[PDB]
């Protein structure tokens, strides 16, 4: 607090103000299109010769 | 949006920042006075004489 | 970029490599950040935990750990200045391990250690890890994130 | 910026119009490109001589630069180095779409995309 | 103490405190110092013992 000869007025002290953040969230959309050619193939645990 | 984009908000974040009392613990005694000055009286007493 | 408007005070940089440092001027620099975050936090909450960078442990093992579980040292016994459990022997794993609790007396001063070595496939497909090596990030429950999903 | 307005005045928040883009049912077609200028929403952009995206720009230049022949629709604002989203295919409202200067008249906005897979119209 | 001058005291008289022989060195029942070698850097008064 200021130190004021007690004659005189006092002092005036300031305030001081808020801040605001705002956020917009990113977006995600991964696809995969599955052909034939993908669904064809052996799958790993398929037998030899006669998947 | 379109006239104004709408919000949610989320609880203020109030930060105080204060200064504790630490020598004020050294100082317990508190008088108060109307008169001028306030005033010591100091005495030696060198009782440790044979 | 999403700023999140974290002070740009506490994105510091030391250099760990340099000569002459020890094991008291790396823990200084942890608590340098550490009283950053103190002062700069809406609740001044202390940070607890530090999650060390691959590289940055080696680092901190390849300067300190001499001086850590050495006699004299900051993980002794017998001079009952500190409560320290950091480990002698670790795990190595692609992820998140704790190395224990660097601790003062009265369970004051601690700063619980963990090291990331966790990596992912990046946007290139480049494989990279999550945690920055180089770097030590000190962080804390008050960060209080959200978690946040708008309308599909 | 805190300082209260006092005097009293006609205080309205504006207006808003729906900008409709589409104006017909062909597929709609997206692709994504680095940027060589700064690019605005629906923006109508070409491919610069580097092969980045550039907002169209007729009678560039000798033979006509590649700057002059629309390739798509920029789907969201971005600055040059930056990667854009655009469309490649759909039926688009003329007057949503961003246009060069002196390519005004519907006639001229089709003119631009007859040989594409976009096509450019009114709305009813 | 003064940060500056607790600094310099951990400097200076850190190796003899919490050494061998030292103040702290519990296999030495001359003593029961109890000095903190790891404190938080919080900005306040930090109790180190006696």
């Amino acid at each position: 607090a200021p130190f004021v000869a007690p004659n005189v007025q006092g002092r005036v002290i300031k305030e001081s103000g808020y801040n605001t953040k705002t956020f917009k969230p990113a977006y995600v959309k991964p696809k995969h299109v599955i052909d034939p050619n993908m669904i064809i193939p052996r799958q790993p645990g398929e037998a030899l010769g006669t998947g | 949006a379109g006239l104004y984009t709408t919000y949610q908000l989320l609880e203020v974040q109030r930060k105080l920042k204060t200064l504790p009392a630490f020598f004020l613990q050294w100082f317990p005694r508190q008088i108060n006075f109307q008169e001028d000055m306030i005033a010591f009286d100091k005495v030696i007493q060198d009782v440790t004489r044979v | 970029r999403v700023d999140f408007g974290r002070d740009a005070a506490l994105t510091m940089t030391t250099d760990w490599t340099a000569a002459g440092v020890t094991l008291m001027d790396m823990i200084a620099d942890l608590r340098d950040g550490q009283r950053l975050v103190s002062d700069k936090s809406m609740s001044g909450t202390v940070i607890r935990d530090y999650i060390f960078g691959g590289d940055a442990w080696d680092q901190f093992v390849k300067v300190g750990g001499k001086e850590l579980w050495g006699k004299d040292g900051l993980m002794d016994s017998t001079i009952r200045g500190s409560e320290t459990n950091v480990t002698r022997l670790w795990d190595d794993v692609e992820g998140v391990q704790y190395m224990g609790e660097l601790v003062g007396a009265n369970g004051a001063g601690r700063m619980r250690i963990w090291v990331n070595t966790q990596k992912y496939r990046d946007q290139n497909d480049q494989e990279q890890f999550l945690m920055k090596q180089k770097a030590v990030m000190g962080i804390s429950s008050a960060i209080e994130g959200v978690r946040c999903f708008g309308a599909i | 910026t805190s300082l209260p307005n006092y005097l009293a005045g006609n205080g309205d928040l504006g207006s808003w119009e729906p900008t409709q883009i589409f104006a017909g049912e062909a597929d709609i077609v997206t692709e994504g490109g680095a940027a060589g200028a700064d690019i605005e929403i629906y923006q109508v952009i070409a491919k610069n001589a580097a092969g980045a995206m550039v907002p169209h720009d007729p009678t560039a230049t000798e033979v006509p630069a590649p700057q002059s022949v629309a390739i798509g629709i920029a789907a969201q604002p971005a600055k040059s180095g930056q990667n854009v989203p655009y469309y490649i295919g759909g039926v688009f409202n003329h007057a949503a779409l961003g246009w060069h200067a002196s390519l005004d008249t519907l006639a001229k906005r089709q003119a631009v995309f007859d040989r594409t897979n976009i096509h450019i119209g009114n709305l009813y």
